[PDB]
Formats: C-alpha cells, structure tokens, sequence
C-alpha cells in the first residue's frame, strides 16, 4: 500500500513533503502453552506511516 | 452447563447451536420490545448490555456463564435465591 | 508417541497425550454416548482440536453433588 | 511415601495422597493454566489445604454435557 500510495496521483503533491515510511512494530506474545513447545511468539504490526 | 445432546463427542467442545438460537431469539424479542416500548412513550430497556451479552455468551468469547437446558431449568431452593448483575442490567425474556 | 493410554478391552481409557503446548488428559468410557472427561487439548477422533479446557461429557445426565456447596 | 504419581513427562499426572485423613486424587495437565479434577483433600505445591472437595479447573472453558439433564 505504500507503494500504491506513491503511485497515487491523490497525494502527488503532499508526500513529497513528508516522509512515508512502513512502521513496524513487534510486541511479546505470552502464550504459556506454545512456550512448553518451545515456540516463542511475536505480534508484528505493520502500517504505512507519514510524518 | 448444557443439557444438550452431543453424540458420541462428535463436535466441538462449544456447540451451542441452540443455546445461541435461545440467545438471538431472546435479544430479538427484546429488541422488538424496546422499539415498541420508544413508540409508547415507555422508559426502554437497556438492549446495550444484553446485546454484549449475545456478544459474550456466543462461542463464550468472553468468560461468562452459559446455562442451556433444551427442556427448561429449574432454580429452587429453600432459602433465598439472588440474581444479581453488579454494574448492568438483568434481563428476563420470555 | 508422546501419548500413553491406559485402555481395556471395553475401551475404557486413561489417555494422556504428551504433545507439548498440546497435552491432555481423555478419561472415557463407552456408556453413554461416550461418557468423557476431557482436560487440556481436546481432539476429536482425527486428533483436530475440539476445544480447550475441561468437558464433563454424556448423553446420559450429569450430576454434580457437593454437599457443602457448589462454586 | 503415602503418594502413588502417573507422572509422564509433559507433566500429565494422575497423583493420589494416601495421607489417612488427606487423601486426595489429583487428575492434571499442563494445559491451559493447569485444567485438573482435584478430588478430596486438595492441597497446593506446598502441600498446604486449599480446599475440600472436588474441582474441575482450568483457566479456559468448563463445558458440562448432559444429554440426558444437567443436576
């Protein structure tokens, strides 16, 4: 979707100005059960962002 | 708690087609109460906190108490009997 | 098979299945549709899960007598 | 002494306290907090009472099946 933002003629002349960028974010996930498989888990959260 | 036939463990652990018929249905009926009760010029009932509860009780997203019994329930006892809700509303559908 | 039974010619069982993140207890019997208690992570027949956490199972009644009281 | 464990090693276990007067069964598995059927004496790791009679525990769902009716 950043990409298709890039292309969007909608913001042709805003983005220039600012920067667009992908956020990620990564949290812990406690889950007790997967922890005994020995699987350690993440929530990864990815957004286009513009500053 | 369910007194609903699930033979020989064939499903899952949740089935509760009728219990969640029992829940829309009565929700329905509180919905169309509620409406009716707007066009008299009646005080209305709280549909908000029963409709969490459909949201609740449905699969038990929410830990709370699911009693179905396809042949009706009985509650007794000698002494007091209280049903309570401590912050939302008790509703009896029928 | 991180899965030891106690089984007997009537298929009364005492299955503990070992799979870690996947571990149950299965203690059934025939009677009754198939009177079960299930613990932990329940699968069905195809070892697909059926749900979590404790089911007291029949097809005949359930009682649940405590004569100090019921939580 | 005075404890009889089916332990296996995803800590399924089916321990049974022969303590005269402090019997109790302990039916548990890791699963989901720990899902157990205490019965009787029940007692915590430390061996202290933390209540009497039977428990059906877990930290999911409790699910109660009668076909027949629930009592």
């Amino acid at each position: 979707v950043r990409k298709m933002l890039m292309t969007l003629p909608a913001l042709k002349h805003i983005l220039p100005h600012g920067k667009l960028t992908t956020k990620i974010r990564s949290i812990g996930v406690n889950n007790s059960n997967q922890r005994r498989a020995g699987v350690i888990q993440k929530q990864v959260g990815a957004a286009v962002f513009f500053e | 708690i369910s007194a609903d036939m699930q033979p020989q463990a064939q499903g899952k652990m949740l089935d509760m087609d009728e219990a969640i018929r029992q829940l829309e249905q009565a929700l329905s009926l509180a919905r169309s109460m509620a409406k009716a009760a707007t066009a008299a010029n009646a005080t209305q009932g709280d549909i908000s906190c029963q409709q969490r509860l459909n949201a609740s009780l449905t699969d038990l997203t929410a830990p709370g108490m699911l009693l179905h019994a396809p042949d009706g329930i009985g509650m007794v006892s000698a002494r007091a009997l209280r049903i309570a809700s401590g912050s939302e509303s008790v509703g009896i559908m029928s | 098979g991180t899965r030891n039974v106690i089984r007997t010619p009537a298929n009364n069982k005492l299955r503990m299945e070992d799979k870690r993140g996947e571990e149950h207890i299965k203690l059934s019997t025939e009677y009754g549709g198939k009177t079960q208690l299930n613990l932990g992570h329940n699968v069905d027949a195809s070892r697909e899960l059926r749900g979590e956490g404790a089911e007291l199972r029949t097809d005949d009644w359930i009682s649940i007598r405590g004569g100090k009281g019921i939580f």
